C-alpha cells in the first residue's frame, strides 16, 4: 500500500527474446538493453533523454490517485444503504 | 401497614417463567405508538 515507488518516471527498453540454455537452461539473452532502467525526476528530463539519444519513445501520462472523501460517519447511516453490516 | 422495614417485599421475581420477560413484552405491545420508517425495508434493500 505504500507510494514511495510512484514519485520517479522511469524509462525502459521494450523486451526482446529469452531463451532457455542447452545446459542447465537459465534464462540467456542477446539483447544488452534489456536490464537498463533509468529514473527521471520530471516527464520533460525523460521525453528529452531519449530522442537526444535518438530513441523512438511512447510517453504514459501520470496517474494520480483521484481524491476519495471518507467520512467515519457513514458507516452508521439512518437512511443511506451505506450503513455497513459488521464491524 | 406498619413500617415493616423487615419483609423484603420484592419476592415477585421468584414464581417467574422462562417465556417470562417476552411474554409481558408482547402484552405490551399494543401500548407502543408506530415506529419511525427509514425509508428503504432493510440498509441493504
Amino acid at each position: 500500500s505504500g507510494v514511495n515507488n510512484t514519485k520517479k518516471w522511469k524509462m525502459e527498453f521494450d523486451t526482446r527474446e529469452r531463451w532457455e540454455n542447452p545446459l542447465m537452461g537459465w534464462s540467456s539473452t542477446a539483447d544488452p538493453l534489456s536490464n537498463l532502467v533509468l529514473t527521471f525526476s520530471t516527464k520533460e528530463d525523460a521525453v528529452a533523454f531519449a530522442e537526444k539519444n535518438g530513441w523512438s519513445f511512447d510517453v504514459e501520462e501520470r496517474k494520480v490517485p483521484k481524491p476519495k472523501s471518507k467520512s467515519y460517519g457513514a458507516n452508521f447511516s439512518w437512511n443511506k444503504r451505506t450503513r455497513v453490516s459488521t464491524k | 401497614e406498619p413500617f415493616d422495614n423487615s419483609t423484603y417485599r420484592n419476592l415477585q421475581h421468584h414464581e417467574y417463567s422462562t417465556y417470562t420477560f417476552l411474554d409481558l413484552n408482547v402484552e405490551l405491545s399494543k401500548f407502543r405508538m408506530p415506529q419511525p420508517s427509514s425509508g428503504r425495508q432493510s440498509p441493504r434493500h
